[PDB]
């Protein structure tokens, strides 16, 4: 429970005085450890924000834009959504290993093929040209928003567990080692003192012997 | 230089007589000849280990960890034999050398010489395995009297800022040589990466000295600062403007 | 003794307990971290701290090979195995900052079968074996092994 | 392998993405989208998220703001580390920070 | 002796001090990680233990129905605590099979009152109550749990 | 004693240990969520806190000015720290839910020369300067501040 129990000895308080430097040692690389994630969780926390601020005006002048294509193009949207194969844009999950955690994050990538590449030939093809570019600009905003979202929950946890640890250290082990630590000291001084007392009341009884020797001979 | 062994076989008592014996000849170097004399003593855990059997000898009942109570006095006698006075050139400086049985700064020996001697300088079993001589740890090390030793008249004017300096870039720098180790390198700054490169330099040219290279005050100064010279000039923050200005080029 | 007989000995002495302590810190963090802080030195490091340590210090007590090892041997094994360590963290500090950069994983990948031969140093016999066949064995060793890091410079 | 972004919201929202080439059918010739016309109710909306949260292609999902409203409940109860999910204004719809349930944890944030 | 005159009770003795065991090793765990990452089986084997603790162990022996405790009570208590224990697991190893997975807070929430009533099992006093009296009490509290159990499949 | 000589002395020294060990409290939740998250009253707590900390209890005895600190200085130095921070305070607690509020950097905007002199009399000297100058100094920094804050609320 409070003290782990290792039988008093100078073996003993050579291992505990170990196992202190060991989970202080632990302490620190866990507190540089908790530093580092949080910083990196702040920052990606401000990035979110930002990505979102940028998205929404983005996002707003894609959807007006889309008003100007059904102004000329008429109703392409039915010919859009029916007409579907194959995507012009898609998506690859990678990794960070900052800090010593494993970050999931997105990229962006394009394979080129215009499955809509003919829409509005007729007519409204110049507001719909405008139009494919500006939802296309928009999803790249998306991917590296949806890789803050992931590496900041991640970071989440990563920061939780870490302090979990940290606190654990410094108020379960760092606690148990330093309390039997002290009753090393106290029992190994308490062995020093019956040794002590032994030792004197043996030289008293040698003294005593000497003098009752030394009065024989009278 | 005046050298005195006892042999780890020859007799006990001999081991206790052999300081008493250098420092009553150091005693009469400094005191009654005015020489400086530098008293080296080099293993003080063989001499309790001596003393011990002295007590044991006069029957008298062992004290803590098995030591005589009377070793701080005994210790001090020794010890204190030592300084300059009044009307004389001379003084008996000295480093009693001493093995911490067990590693252990705890220990009666250690503890009681950490109270009589101002100061200590450790040994690091740590640098010895590096292969860095001499293995001498900066950190835990302290010359209690060396403002009074260094500075302007005494050796240069800078020593103080370029010891407080060093001392400051290697703890920061042990520091972030754990921090890289927890990271990994892409998380450093540029900062850290010249603690760190700055540590690496550090223990290969101020620590490392090999057993026969004499180095002076004022080459481990210039040394100190080609050390110093890694980092900008702003960083250096525990040193004057005046001193950097003096001292930072190169 | 060394400067006149075995001059190569002291650097190898120096490097192999500079290895053998490294470990101890890199094995201590790697409890808490993983592999993911290490460098591609300290993948190096330990890799190699662990050939001295399970291939060179261990050794064993009852059979042929290992019931007794002359100094002829046992100072080509440690010089084959920090000959690896120099060359594998020079691959590596040589390709640092470049377009594409040797790793561990490279390494381990190309040296293979060089990995293989440096723990297999250990079963050359002194008495099957003349002392001279067991050098020209690890001389042979040497040169596959340049021969090998070649591939990646 | 690769992964690809997947579409809940209304017929304008995806029209656009759909032009900005986000559009694929799987396999199976299930599309990695759902337009929502206003007829849909609230179980095909749900299905249809907790589909594209369990899809092996799909590694994002984008929901029309007002849709994640809708679906709150699904969305608030996903609480995977790998596949994400965005909230997205629309022009008669809610602003890109609604209620967000990312943002309602940080202790940092002003 | 108890074969012959409590062959129930062998079996009781044995799961109840594997419970406290298996509580004392969880607990060590939590005192690092929290509450809440334990598997079900587990968490209920800390509730289970706990009431085993407060609710068996702790004896009041200044109050009447406390101050003497024959061995029909206390084996009975160990026989209603042991079949929820054992029914609670079987209800969530039966079912962590498939989505529709009970679990201990289903169980706690469905079973409040027979928490109270396993509880409450200490108060039952041989000086007022008869032999007879207790025993049909302790039998109705397994009647509630099996029917309670059969209404969670 | 000090009721008789310093009368007002004995609240200052109490005030002055509660805003203290509230500077202490206070540091826990400045590292949790930075100085930016506290109230109003918290910052300028720090703020006075800082003052006691770096301008009164802080004394460099090798200055001429503070060779020593008569008890009649000491008591004139913190009377009007903790009086700046009972009006400082009262201008931040009469605000509180009103359109416009007071908060520290209003307050070292339109008084930062009171912050300024707060710091500075350290400085007086009672060899080159009579305790009556010195007196006088201080309850004209009571009446500057005072004149400060009833130009703000």
């Amino acid at each position: 429970k409070d003290r782990i129990e290792i039988f008093p000895s100078r073996m003993a308080q050579t291992i505990m005085k170990a196992r202190l430097k060991g989970a202080q040692t632990g302490r620190n690389l866990l507190k540089k450890k908790s530093d580092a994630l949080t910083l990196r969780f702040r920052q990606i926390l401000k990035k979110i924000i930002e990505t979102k601020m940028l998205m929404g005006e983005v996002m707003r002048e894609a959807a007006f834009s889309l008003a100007e294509a059904k102004f000329t193009a008429g109703d392409f949207s039915t010919t859009v959504i029916q007409n579907v194969n194959k995507a012009q844009v898609k998506i690859r999950a990678k990794k960070d290993n900052v800090a010593g955690v494993t970050l999931p994050v997105f990229e962006h990538y394009h394979e080129g093929t215009d499955s809509y590449e003919l829409t509005g030939l007729a007519r409204g093809g110049e507001q719909l040209a405008k139009l494919k570019r500006n939802y296309a600009k928009a999803v790249e905003l998306l991917v590296e928003l949806a890789s803050l979202q992931t590496s900041f929950v991640t970071l989440d946890e990563a920061i939780k567990i870490t302090n979990r640890r940290v606190n654990a250290i410094e108020h379960v082990i760092i606690p148990r080692i330093e309390r039997t630590l002290a009753y090393i000291i106290t029992e190994l001084d308490e062995r020093e003192r019956e040794e002590f007392y032994r030792l004197k009341k043996i030289q008293e009884k040698k003294k005593i012997i000497k003098e009752k020797s030394e009065k024989d001979l009278e | 230089v005046c050298l005195f062994l006892n042999l780890a076989n020859d007799p006990t008592i001999e081991r206790i007589i052999t300081p008493r014996l250098a420092l009553t000849t150091a005693e009469f170097l400094a005191y009654q000849c005015e020489k400086h004399v530098l008293v080296i003593l080099t293993d003080m855990s063989s001499y309790a280990e001596a003393l011990r059997e002295v007590s044991a000898a006069r029957e008298e009942v062992p004290g803590r960890r098995g030591f005589p109570g009377y070793m701080y006095t005994d210790l001090a006698t020794i010890y204190e034999r030592a300084g300059r006075v009044e009307g004389r050139n001379g003084s008996i400086t000295q480093i009693p050398i001493l093995t911490m049985p067990n590693d252990d700064i705890t220990h009666p020996i250690p503890d009681l010489t950490g109270y009589i001697t101002e100061g200590q300088i450790y040994v690091d079993r740590q640098l010895h395995n590096r292969q860095i001589y001499p293995p001498i740890n900066v950190l835990p090390s302290l010359s209690r009297l060396m403002k009074s030793a260094i500075g302007e008249g005494m050796t240069r004017k800078d020593h103080a800022d370029v010891s407080n300096q060093l001392y400051a870039c290697y703890a920061i720098g042990k520091d972030v040589q754990a921090m890289k180790a927890v990271v990994g390198e892409e998380a450093l700054t540029s900062d850290d990466l010249l603690y760190l490169e700055f540590l690496q330099k550090f223990e290969k040219n101020f620590i490392t000295q090999g057993p026969y290279e004499n180095r002076t005050v004022y080459e481990t100064l210039d040394i100190g600062w080609q050390l110093l010279r890694i980092f900008p000039k702003e960083m250096l923050k525990r040193i004057p403007q005046s001193t950097l200005s003096e001292f930072y080029p190169r | 003794y060394y400067d006149k007989h075995f001059t190569e000995f002291v650097p190898l002495r120096t490097k192999a307990k500079e290895i053998l302590q490294e470990e101890e810190d890199l094995a201590e963090i790697v409890q808490l971290v993983g592999k993911a802080s290490l460098a591609e030195t300290d993948k190096i490091t330990l890799e190699v701290a662990k050939l001295i340590k399970d291939d060179f210090l261990q050794q064993n007590g009852y059979t042929p090979y290992d019931r007794f090892c002359p100094f002829y041997k046992t100072v080509g094994m440690l010089s084959n195995m920090i000959s690896f360590y120099d060359m594998a963290r020079r691959a590596v500090e040589t390709t640092a900052q470049s377009d594409n950069k040797i790793t561990w994983s490279i390494i381990r990948e190309h040296m293979g079968e060089i990995l293989y031969k440096l723990s297999s140093m250990k079963f050359k016999d002194p008495v099957k074996d003349g002392e001279a066949k067991i050098k020209a064995d690890y001389a042979q060793l040497l040169e596959d092994m340049q021969n090998a890091f070649r591939s990646l410079e | 392998r690769g992964k690809l972004i997947a579409v809940i919201g209304d017929e304008d929202t995806v029209t656009g993405f759909l032009l900005g080439g986000i559009g694929e059918l799987n396999k199976n010739r299930h599309p990695n989208f759902l337009v929502v016309e206003k007829d849909t109710t609230i179980n095909e909306i749900e299905d249809t998220f907790r589909q594209f949260l369990n899809r092996d292609d799909i590694g994002i999902i984008l929901i029309n703001q007002y849709i994640a409203e809708m679906v709150r409940h699904a969305l608030d109860a996903h609480q995977r580390s790998i596949p994400a999910v965005l909230e997205i204004p629309s022009k008669e719809h809610p602003y890109d920070a609604a209620k967000d349930s990312i943002l309602r944890r940080a202790k940092g944030m002003f």
